[PDB]
């Protein structure tokens, strides 16, 4: 079967937002405030106990 | 007639009034337990393919 | 379980339709019925509020009833003490 | 689906088990009021009994409309739930 | 019927009886196999039992965190 | 394809209808109550029950009621 | 481009920020805003180990869990009294001083 | 294995539903119930590990809703109650599954059937299996989505999408209830895990803030949490729905209105029973309701001449009999009957489901007589399961449902005696309406029509299979889990289920309750099976009565027509709701007040006012002047003379008298 | 890798496609496609370079608008306007695959008018300064009316676009007198000094007043949603594609970016007043939506309501409330961007939208079917889905404020559950009304595609909420520790 004009560039760009987005947000590092704020939560206690 | 007629009305009445809550109906009669179940499939009816194209 | 009959061809509108025809819970088939249906035709809707409100009546009657019974007022047995100042501190009392 | 030779013979017994019918005179092609003598309300109880056998429900219209044996067989055969 | 024999439905459709069924039935078998082999191994892994139990379980085989937490 | 519904004139005459219902507004007796309980006094009465739910929260933290419009 | 995937901030108020006139500097207020955030997010981190470890209490004990884990119970109740920003509606007797 | 039990149901239920179309009827549905089997073997390998081994598995995957301290998360909570639970689910959704594979062997859409049956059991199995309340309400709410759909199976019925429908909803008004009850637990705790709220939930004993009213938190949380299992139970609040849901197929109504969706409710109340044990009038309230719903279902079922209404308020009575045994603060007792319901009631739904498969679709009582000696093991079925339901001596309703009763007579309170009266007389109108089933169906001499009964055929191997499975079980699982689960003082629950000290009357009702007490529901069985048989088979006057009696034939269509409370309910209610969508909401307001003061008399106003403007524009040279003259006068006026003019006139004076002057 | 690139992007195809001949449709659509995928791209590549832990504005530019007065140009994102700014890049591309079929019929100026529109829909949302934010703000409203007016399906369409403009018009000209009193007031427009710069009670009253005007004419308020539905009916499927998920989600952007933090009293002030209009919004609009015969004013109404249950989630100052409703707007953002294509499929087979002619398409369209099936449960807002996350959070927010709004707001989700189904059932089951409709065709390659990141970013967001919610907790948290220092 012939291929429609916008096969080719909508294949594409869903490949490439699938690889970026998983590729980015798994190597993306875990820097949240959730995650600072128990390590630093967890040293207080530590010393408190 | 006309007290043929007050007397079919006042049957109806009465019929109405003391006829079944739930009266049984065959399954597949309108309005029975399998009425429209698994009917038959419509006559008529087109199924066109190629709907959406960039070019005819 | 079962090929059935075919359904039937509708109704299609020859007279001006209702202003609340929405309220005509439709099918494909020659028999609709509205969104909201009567499961008791023979009643009205008052008189069958009538009833509903009578047995609602029956039930708070026997309720009413129970009250009145003092079930608790006849116990033949003492309350249950458990040992260990009735399990304070197993229950969480402060120790 | 049913046999239309059965129908007629399933008509033709509920036709003859009747009080006020003559099982001699009863063909696939009687009238009610005319060939063997019944009035309205015989029409429908023989339709009901035909109901009841062949396990189908009849508009009342229908039901009516029903009022020979001839009409009964045509009826049940072109019914599909026969 | 007549004309749902040209509706693709995912799920088969009226009366759906492929041809080569068996062999379908079959692959979806191993595929389920081997889909359920990393969901077991994710259950091993992540499944926590504080309490030895009274009697040796099937789940000792290949579970490890037992007993290994504390509220501390 | 030719998949244009065949179109009846009742139903579309009654979606016109429904849609230009603004036509036929006229003050009537009905609808000024209508207006008059479930666009005014309803809200109305809502906001009441949210203001007292705030000043209940007030009274019961000891703080003095908040102000509101 | 950012050098390491580890946060790096300072446990400390910004200086030069006036509690009398905090709309003074607004970088001062932007910065004792952005402190007190941090400073709720460790309370409420703090809050949250306190209530896991008395979670694992609860499963771990028993039947007897009313008083083996009465103490973490206690620790994670007074824990839980400012932790919110617009927790208003929570009973006084639980989230206030 | 935990996992797998939990995904395996979706696996193949995915896989049949994408892939349908080359596994076809037959593999589809070897595909769904070989994954259901396997589920079940390890929820029987589950149980061993867990409830006979004294352990306790615990889960997590990932935190799914994550906020400061809204602690969702994909947990696991396998207790003694889940695992038992598990195995309930597990099982009958294996029979069920067997049981659809022979029962829609000429329905067309078998693999969607299997796929929507599978789908079903993996989100019940997330309901049971949920570690925290929002696991738990995501189960609760896929549950009630999977019925939904497989209710209007055979979308093409009317009244079946009406009925999906409607069943939808009501469970909606539960999972709106339960939602109210999750928000208040997590406001007063901050925290959704179940460990953590039942841990901390003896400490709270303050008051509460709700809709303007000062309520204790813990009975408000306990109270919202209830109403939230009304709708999934169908208790007298909102128990519409259970009837009406029948007009799915017979395994549907089976394996989700008899044994797993619709004692969720129950579930519920026996899993929060930390949380519930410290709020008195919410145990009032739910014994209330309980006694309430047992009642009202097994005075309703007495008329119905269906054979699924029937067993489907047969499943109601028997709801409210384990919720009220809930509201004793006895749970143990009604996790049990629970399960033995579970079992019996699936049988009867089968039995009934293979008597209607092989009557071409009768259903209707009426027309089923003396079918005793062309169905004989489905007879036998039917017969084993009816006398189980009604609590025959030491089968398997012996020894859940007398239990029940006698904790509900020793339970000295208002609520117990309520509860005691509604029980003893609800037992027998369970034991009329079902042996009245029993002789319309099988006993009495035959009215059905001949088509019917010539080509009439027992159930075959794979609807046969499954009924003498629950045969077995509706025998032996009533003795065989009585020491286990409601004996004296067992450790089996390990922390599942927590009964407070003062709460505790099962010993009482043991060593206390009187022999003609404890004998009460067998009298009471065996003379509603005389009255079933005096009013069934030796009786000419009813319908003389019901035709020429008023009163009766008010009070025959008032028991049969759910108590009249289905009509009044959605009358009153739903259309009220549904005018206002229309007569209020949308013609008063929004095509009303709204647009005649908003666009449409702005666009008109403003109309005229240009017109009128325009209307000055005369096109004529005197008229033009003598516009000049007075905007020369006007200033003149109102600035060199302004002195005098505002020692005269007011600003809003003159703006007032322009306004008018515009009209 | 910068928002003054990712503004410029939309541009550049925008000046090629107007430098382009009409008669070249292929290569119009081609380079039209290309560019909004290109810009999809690099939004995602803004995304995997985002900081989460800083409250500071990321990639903020300066440029010199006006050297005095102080109106430069600041473009930065902070972690609220950053999924808006996908979902408009994400849902740009999707509105030319629409068209794609008859877009000669359509022309360039279809292309080029979503083009500007995502051009200004990235202006608004990457805007550090309150008088350039307004100027985009006001902006959307040329692109919105064109579209809606030229390629509305009847004459109707002329109406729905005065009303429209009209509002919108209103509204923005309120806003920009308390813009323009609020720079006289601080010598600057810049959002910094504007948030950290006080302002007289009454002052606050009235800033606050006229900022609420001009949002809830964007976001629909009881008295003025009424020119929503007719909008949704008259525009066309992309069109009401962006009025919905895009405009919409500006304006409760605006809201709550602009009125929340800078007036904290005002807002305490009035927060009982949105309380009640959400409230009365929410059960009267879905009440009307169970009683309607179009689809498309059935999900114009399903979204006034959704959006008041946004702003019923923002005033509940709580991380969960104000999470939960920028969750909620992003999936219904999503939700009635589905849906609306699914009404404009039937539209396109079918030439009508009174749901009467339809009945019984699960024996013709299944994929439709199914896909239906999961965009009414979305908007029903299931478990497990994006919308179900946004409203429990919203709920909760709810509930820890004001237990009897909270209440009201759960009220909806009977009333949500009721009309998403009757209109489910009524279009896709039952029986085929072959007099009515006698020629179906199930989804295309084309429209199959188009719905599978809707799907996708559901199920993501609903399974596994924690990368949204996570990528805002920082600037939540700051938002509500804005006005206070304890």
């Amino acid at each position: 079967r012939k291929w429609e004009d916008w096969e080719l560039p909508c294949y594409i760009t869903s490949f490439l937002t699938i690889v970026i987005l998983g590729v980015g947000l798994n190597a993306k590092p875990d820097l949240t405030i959730e995650t600072w704020a128990h390590e630093k939560a967890l040293e207080r206690l530590k010393i408190e106990n | 007639p006309d007290t043929i007629d007050r007397l079919i009305a006042d049957a109806e009445a009465s019929y109405n009034k003391w006829r079944h809550p739930d009266p049984y109906i065959v399954p597949w009669a309108p309005g029975g337990s399998k009425f429209t179940r698994n009917p038959a499939p419509p006559q008529g009816i087109e199924i066109v393919y190629d709907y959406g194209r960039e070019d005819n | 379980s079962g090929m059935g009959l075919p359904v039937g061809k509708h109704y299609i509108p020859d007279k001006p339709l209702p202003m609340n025809e929405e309220l005509l819970w439709d099918n494909g088939t020659p028999f609709p019925e509205p969104c909201i249906d009567r499961i008791a035709d023979t009643v009205g809707k008052y008189e069958a509020l009538a009833w509903l409100c009578g047995g609602l009546s029956f039930f708070a009657s026997l309720g009413l009833l129970a009250v009145w019974n003092d079930k608790a007022s006849k116990i033949p047995f003492t309350p249950k003490v458990y040992p260990y100042d009735n399990l304070r501190v197993e229950l969480g009392g402060e120790p | 689906h049913l046999s239309k030779e059965e129908v007629i013979q399933r008509v033709l017994a509920v036709v003859k088990d009747f009080p006020k019918v003559d099982p001699s005179k009863v063909t696939p092609d009687v009238h009610f009021q005319k060939d063997l003598g019944l009035d309205s309300l015989d029409n429908v109880e023989i339709v009901m009994a035909l109901e009841e056998e062949f396990k189908l429900e009849i508009p009342d219209k229908e039901a009516d409309k029903i009022d020979s044996c001839n009409l009964a067989i045509e009826y049940i055969a072109n019914h599909p739930m026969a | 019927g007549d004309f749902r024999t040209k509706v693709w439905s995912m799920t088969g459709g009226p009366y759906c009886r492929p041809k080569h069924w068996k062999r379908n039935t079959a692959i979806a078998m191993f595929g389920v196999v081997l889909v359920c082999i990393p969901i077991a191994m994710k259950s091993a892994e992540l499944e926590q039992r504080p309490h030895h139990p009274v009697r040796p379980i099937p789940s000792q085989l290949w579970c490890k965190n037992f007993g290994t937490k504390d509220y501390e | 394809g030719g998949m244009e519904a065949n179109k009846n004139k009742f139903i579309e005459d009654w979606g016109t209808a429904r849609e230009n219902l603004e036509f036929n507004f006229r003050w009537t007796r009905r609808n000024l109550a209508l207006v008059g309980i479930f666009g005014i006094a309803i809200p109305v009465l809502v906001y009441k029950g949210i203001v007292r739910e705030f000043h209940m929260q007030d009274e019961d933290n000891g703080r003095p009621y908040r102000k509101f419009m | 481009g950012r050098k390491k995937g580890y946060v790096e901030f300072d446990e400390s108020p910004p200086d030069d920020f006036d509690p009398a006139n905090p709309y003074k500097d607004p970088v001062a207020m932007l910065e004792m805003r952005e402190y007190i955030v941090r400073e709720k997010w460790i309370q409420i981190e703090k809050a949250k180990i306190i209530r896991e470890k008395l979670r694992w209490c609860y499963r771990i004990e028993g039947v007897n869990h009313l008083q083996k884990c009465r103490h973490l119970v206690n620790q994670y109740l007074e824990s839980t009294r400012g932790i919110g920003w617009g927790k208003d509606g929570r009973h006084p007797s639980l989230h206030a001083p | 294995m935990y996992l797998l039990i939990v995904f395996l149901p979706l696996i193949g239920s995915s896989f049949a539903g994408f892939f349908g179309r080359f596994l076809g009827s037959e593999g589809s549905a070897i595909m769904t119930t070989t994954c259901v089997s396997f589920s079940s073997i390890l929820s029987l390998i589950a149980f061993y590990e867990v409830a006979l081994g004294a352990s306790a598995c615990y889960l997590r995957i990932a935190p799914w809703i994550s906020s400061e301290m809204f602690d969702a998360s994909w947990g696991f909570l396998f207790d003694s109650l889940t695992v038992v639970m598990l195995i309930v689910v597990t099982f009958i959704s294996s029979l069920v599954h067997l049981y659809s594979i022979s029962y829609m062997s000429e329905d067309p859409h078998s693999p969607r059937f299997m796929c929507y049956l599978s789908i079903l059991t993996f989100f019940m199995l997330m309901l049971v299996t949920g570690d925290n309340f929002l696991q738990l309400f995501l189960g609760w709410e896929g549950v009630g989505l999977a019925s939904y759909l497989l209710i209007h199976f055979w979308f093409t019925r009317l009244q079946a999408d009406k009925a999906a429908t409607k069943a939808m909803l009501v469970n909606r008004v539960g999972d709106f209830g339960l939602a109210l009850g999750i928000l208040g637990c997590f406001t007063l705790f901050q925290t959704v895990d179940f460990s953590t709220i039942f841990a901390c939930a003896s400490a709270p004993r303050n008051s509460w803030i709700r809709c303007n009213m000062r309520l204790n938190a813990i009975t408000l949380i306990c109270i919202l949490l209830f109403i939230g299992a009304v709708g999934k139970s169908a208790q007298i609040g909102s128990h519409t729905w259970l009837p009406d849901a029948m007009e799915g197929p017979t395994p549907v109504s089976a394996l989700i209105h008899a044994a797993t969706m619709v004692t969720a409710g129950v579930f519920m109340i026996a899993r929060c029973s930390p949380l519930f044990e410290y709020s008195p009038t919410a145990l009032i309230v739910i014994t209330f309701a309980g006694a309430m719903t047992s009642f009202l279902a097994a005075t309703t079922g007495i008329l119905q001449n269906d054979l699924k209404r029937v067993i489907a308020y047969s499943t109601c009575s028997q709801l409210g009999y384990m919720i009220f045994a809930c509201g004793i603060s006895n749970y143990s007792v009604s996790v049990f009957h629970l399960m033995n319901h579970a079992f019996f009631k699936a049988l009867l739904f089968l039995s009934a489901g293979s008597v209607i498969h092989a009557m071409s679709d009768e259903q209707d009582m009426r027309k089923m007589g003396g079918l005793a000696s062309s169905f004989p093991f489905t007879y036998a079925m039917m017969l084993m399961g009816s006398l189980s339901l009604i609590g025959f001596p030491f089968l398997t309703g012996f020894y859940s449902k007398d239990v029940i009763l006698e904790l509900a007579y020793t339970k000295y309170t208002i609520s117990g005696n309520f509860a005691f009266w509604l029980g003893s007389v609800s037992v027998l109108f369970t034991s009329y309406y079902s042996f009245r089933s029993l002789f319309l169906t099988f006993l009495v001499p035959t009215n059905s029509f001949g088509r019917d009964i010539l080509r009439c055929h027992d159930a075959p191997i794979p609807m046969a299979i499954p009924l003498i499975l629950l045969a077995l079980g509706s025998l032996f699982v009533g003795y065989l889990a009585k020491d286990m689960m409601i004996g004296l003082g067992t450790n089996f629950w390990a922390n599942s289920l927590f009964v407070l000290p003062k709460n505790e009357i099962l010993a009482e009702s043991e060593f206390a309750a009187p022999t003609i007490t404890k004998l009460i529901p067998i009298l009471f069985s065996t003379s509603g099976a005389s009255v079933a048989y005096n009013v069934n088979l030796v009786a000419d006057q009813f319908q003389r009565a019901f035709q020429t009696s008023t009163f009766c034939n008010r009070l025959y269509s008032f028991f049969n027509k759910r108590w009249f409370f289905d009509q009044v309910l959605n009358d009153f209610l739903v259309r009220s709701f549904l005018r206002f969508g229309y007569e209020v909401s949308f013609e008063a307001l929004d095509k009303g007040a709204i647009e005649i003061l908003g666009p449409y008399g702005i666009s008109y106003t403003f109309r005229r006012l240009a017109e009128r403007i325009s209307q000055l524009q005369s096109g004529f040279v005197y008229h033009y002047a003598f516009a000049m003259l007075l905007g020369l006068t006007l200033f003149v006026t109102f600035f060199c003379m302004w002195d005098s003019l505002s020692s005269w006139v007011d600003n809003r004076s003159s703006f007032i008298l322009i306004v008018s002057s515009f009209f | 890798f910068d928002l003054s690139g990712l503004i410029l992007c939309p541009v550049l195809g925008s000046i090629i496609l107007i430098f382009i001949p009409n008669s070249r449709i292929r290569l119009i659509r081609l380079i039209g496609l290309c560019a909004s995928l290109i810009t999809f791209l690099y939004s995602l590549v803004l995304w995997i370079q985002f900081d989460p832990s800083t409250a500071k504005f990321q990639f903020v530019e300066s440029l010199r608008w006006l050297p005095y007065e102080n109106i430069n140009l600041n473009l930065g994102i902070d972690g609220l306007s950053f999924f808006f700014v996908i979902l408009t890049t994400f849902l740009i591309p999707i509105c030319i695959l629409v068209g794609w079929s008859g877009m000669r019929s359509y022309g360039k100026e279809y292309i080029i008018a979503f083009l500007i529109c995502e051009f200004l829909m990235i202006a608004v949302f990457c805007m550090l300064d309150l008088l350039l934010f307004y100027v985009f703000f006001e902006s959307v409203l040329i692109p919105m009316f064109i579209i809606i007016g030229v390629w509305g399906s009847r004459q109707r369409k002329i109406k729905a676009a005065y009303q429209f403009f009209l509002y919108t018009l209103l509204g923005s000209v309120f806003m920009l007198l308390a813009i323009l009193l609020i720079l006289f007031q601080t010598g600057t427009a810049d959002l910094q000094i504007s948030l950290t710069t006080e302002f007289s009670e009454r002052r606050q009253i009235f800033l606050w007043i006229a900022f609420f005007a001009a949002f809830a004419v964007k976001v629909p308020m009881v008295p003025v949603h009424i020119w929503l539905p007719e909008a949704h009916v008259e525009a066309p499927t992309a069109g009401s594609v962006i009025l919905a998920g895009i405009l919409s989600k500006l304006g409760t952007y605006g809201f709550l970016r602009f009125s929340i933090p800078m007036f904290p009293e005002a807002t305490l002030c009035f927060t009982p007043f949105i309380y009640t209009l959400s409230a009365i919004a929410i059960i009267y609009t879905s009440l009307t939506t169970l009683r309607q015969i179009d689809l498309k004013k059935i999900i114009a109404y399903s979204s006034v309501a959704h959006m008041n249950l946004v702003t019923i989630g923002m005033f509940s100052l709580n991380i969960q409330g104000i999470g939960g409703s920028i969750l909620l707007m992003l999936s219904h953002g999503l939700v009635l961007s589905a849906l609306f294509l699914c009404v404009g499929v039937l539209y396109d087979r079918h030439k009508t939208r009174l749901v009467r002619y339809y009945g019984g398409l699960v024996s013709t369209m299944p994929n439709f079917s199914t896909i239906f099936f999961f965009f009414t449960l979305a908007n029903m807002s299931l478990p497990g889905t994006s919308s179900f996350i946004g409203e429990f959070l919203i709920s909760v927010g709810a509930f820890q404020r004001n237990s009897l709004v909270a209440t009201l707001a759960a009220l909806g989700m009977i009333l949500g559950a009721a009309y998403s189904l009757w209109l489910y059932n009524r279009v896709v089951s039952g029986n085929l009304k072959a007099d009515f409709l006698h020629k179906f065709s199930d989804l295309n390659g084309r429209e199959v595609f188009i719905f599978i990141p809707f799907l996708v970013g559901v199920v993501r967001m609903g399974v596994h909420p924690k990368v949204f919610l996570d990528r805002m907790h920082t600037y939540v948290s700051n938002l509500v520790q804005h006005g206070k220092f304890n």
